């Protein structure tokens, strides 16, 4: 069982850390049919999705989704720091699949 | 940054956070206020523990028991030094004061004085170190604005505050005000969102 | 998949953006039956409404509507300022199909 | 459908408006058998309920009668201003139908 | 229907009213096999339990025992002053069965 | 029943307390396949896990899962103390089974 982030994300293939240390800039929700989505956006720019659930995902990863949702829209209001994220880079905007929050 | 400013009162912890904070005294007048100093809409802090000690020594000695209140910087504090100049009336009291007080999550601790001897900090469970440690005092060139110089004093016709003056100054006092409230509007608004959203970081979408 | 707000919004027919940069003035709910619904304003009068679920709503928008009205709930007590609402116009009041926030 | 509170509660026969404009003096919860309920007051003495989920209630109003208790509980801790309440005036305490705040 | 804490109370055996009129000493929780409860204390030593969920309990109040222990936690890490608990004196710790926060 | 963490912990095997008394450092959150799941750190090097849901969980211990990673979010952005952890320690990093807060 890896013991952060980064060790999370070597597991995976198709994923990448992008390394922000810096509070989400833009919080972004949507409850459109198939479009049930979130987007954050970071002051340089960057751009990045929760993804609508579908197939890609097992039955596991569905709370896990809800609960990313909710983590980044608070994060966001609470400003709080975002130190990485990790993603997967087939998608665009890159799909979020963990974050870590620290100063 | 993680800089703290000290204030002796006589208000104890419980009203503190029955108040919400440290309130003034509603008029909003830094000159006003300038001339334990919490009129006009401000409440003052000292630059250091000794400071606030020796200040509470002459002004509530009288009280059995006072407050020394450790006090993180936020942009709702103005360096009075700054903003009203050569026009500060008591320049030696090295002042920095918050304009409609200090709320409670800005108050990092206090000490209790009793008989004249302080204490042994007590923090505050309201305090967010990460949230107020990168924040500083506000820059003077957002004070200059809200000095609050009657429109007559030659302070609005001098640097400067002549670039800053309320209209009418140089209804100069009505503005004076205006600007105050709208300042002190916007600065609590901010400091909601992030007590009341740490309150709000325990919902869980998918349990229900 | 869209990067932005505006660009979700024009995926869907019967939509527009409204810009309002501003902090939400009211926030209403109800549980009365047929109008589970929320309703938000703000300061300049604007209405929105989070439609009560129905059979206009797939499967997967029903958690989303959920979602949808604790953000606006949260977004008023923290007086977060909204940017934009994509909203669905050929509802009254007009109806929230996503929210944007940014500082 | 209706744009505010007022209107919301005028489609009800049994239901009133109370306006109250005035933070929440008390909150009560309940998971005692057959009273898992909530009871709110204010300072000038006038109580209200959310109802236990019952016979009464349509499939449609048990996801709204959580979050209205998820509201009040909220509302109370952060001393949000409640502008009206809709409430069945049928019951005692009146039972909340919606609320809304404003500043 | 009982309009605060104390009426309430009184519709059970086994149920006393405790008056802290202060905030929780401490919180804590447990996600441990057969042990998935809440326990807090005031600072006189006074402990209280949010029960496992059991063979005493019927479906309603599932949902009220894990709404009680959300209600527990914000009110510990907001200082929340805690005026009256009903709770079960035919259990150690005293199992809570209702609360009310007042200043 | 127990009536603190301490105890609670000796109930179980490969289990100990942490003695913490500090706020939370660093929180990490996964939604990727099979690794859903929290990360903490405390500033002195510490590192524990809310563990995968897997068969070493019985059913309801599911939901107390989902309450801890709620909790350790709303303890890492209020900054709330954390006093002792207990943890399985058969696991890298460790996994919490109960937390308390006070102080
Ligand atoms: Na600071």
């Amino acid at each position: 069982t890896p013991q952060n982030i980064t060790d999370l994300c070597a597991e995976y293939h198709n994923t990448q850390i992008h390394t922000l240390n810096d509070k989400i800039f833009s919080y972004t929700e949507s409850l459109a049919g198939k479009r049930e989505m979130a987007i954050i956006t970071f002051k340089n720019g960057a751009t990045f999705q929760v993804e609508v659930p579908g197939s890609q995902h097992i039955d596991s990863q569905k709370k896990a989704i809800e609960r990313m949702k909710d983590t980044l829209r608070i994060a966001y209001l609470t400003e709080a720091k975002v130190e990485k994220l990790c993603v997967w880079n087939n998608k665009t905007p890159h799909a979020i699949a963990a974050i870590s929050m620290a100063n | 940054n993680d800089d703290k400013l000290y204030r002796a009162d006589s208000r104890p912890p419980d009203e503190i956070k029955q108040s919400g904070g440290l309130m003034p005294r509603m008029n909003i007048n830094l000159y006003d206020h300038a001339r334990v100093r919490h009129d006009d809409g401000y409440v003052s802090t000292s630059i250091s523990l000794r400071s606030a000690h020796l200040v509470g020594q002459t002004i509530l000695s009288g009280h059995s028991t006072y407050y020394i209140y450790v006090i993180a910087t936020a942009p709702n504090m103005f360096n009075v030094n700054d903003v009203l100049g050569a026009y500060s009336p008591h320049p030696d009291e090295q002042e920095v004061s918050a304009l409609g007080g200090i709320p409670y999550s800005q108050i990092y601790g206090w000490y209790r004085v009793h008989f004249g001897v302080l204490d042994q900090l007590h923090r505050n469970r309201g305090y967010r170190d990460r949230y107020y440690s990168n924040l500083d005092i506000a820059p003077a060139a957002d004070g200059y604005g809200l000095a609050g110089f009657p429109p007559e004093h030659r302070a609005w016709r001098e640097e400067p505050w002549i670039h800053h003056a309320p209209p009418g100054c140089g209804t100069c006092d009505e503005k004076t005000q205006s600007l105050g409230v709208k300042f002190l509007d916007e600065y609590q608004s901010k400091v909601k969102r992030q007590i009341f959203s740490g309150y709000q970081s325990d919902i869980d979408t998918h349990n229900r």
